[PDB]
């Protein structure tokens, strides 16, 4: 079992490496840079999840669906980031359900 | 076939679903929600990696170090607004 003395695994790091590899295989990323980027992803996860929670409650829904994630994303991300994120979210859900 | 593969994603849908369920953000999590959120996180990671990678390559380097990240984020208005400063 995972004991307190053992370093915490970084949730997204192996996937962040894979994403980097996909686009630019000749560029690496240092351990400290990975830790910083991993923390950004954790931060954004939490901001979106929290806003989706509040939207579900506000709209009298017991379930957080892709619809609440979408609107939370639009409330949290600025401008063009929001637009592209929404596109990618929408595209993934469609492909998933197909 | 994993849910990530089903959705065309590299980031982990299952892990994100468990994080959602375990955070008790609502009584229930719809099956589409972790797929959507995973895609969004992967997208943001990809954006940051692209710009940090640019900064590294502009610096004639082949490994992203924290100053490349810091500069990438600072120099992008929207990421700077989103992520403050590193």
């Amino acid at each position: 079992m995972k004991k307190r003395s053992k370093a915490r695994k970084e949730t997204y790091s192996s996937y962040i490496y894979k994403v980097l590899k996909q686009t630019h295989p000749d560029t690496g990323i240092s351990q400290k840079s990975m830790s910083i980027l991993n923390s950004f992803v954790n931060d954004i996860f939490e901001r979106i999840a929290t806003e989706a929670s509040k939207l579900a409650a506000y709209n009298k829904k017991s379930t957080i669906s892709a619809r609440e994630i979408q609107t939370a994303v639009r409330l949290i991300l600025p401008g063009e980031l929001a637009k592209h994120a929404v596109s990618e979210g929408t595209r993934a859900v469609t492909k998933y359900s197909s | 076939q994993s849910r990530s593969a089903k959705a065309g994603l590299t980031f982990p849908v299952g892990r994100v679903h468990r994080l959602l369920r375990r955070g008790n953000y609502a009584q229930r999590i719809g099956s589409g929600a972790p797929v959507y959120l995973t895609a969004v996180l992967e997208y943001l990671a990809a954006e940051i990696l692209e710009l940090a990678g640019n900064a590294a390559r502009d610096n004639k380097k082949t490994r992203i170090i924290p100053r490349h990240l810091q500069l990438a984020i600072r120099n992008d208005d929207e990421l700077n607004k989103l992520l403050g400063n590193v």
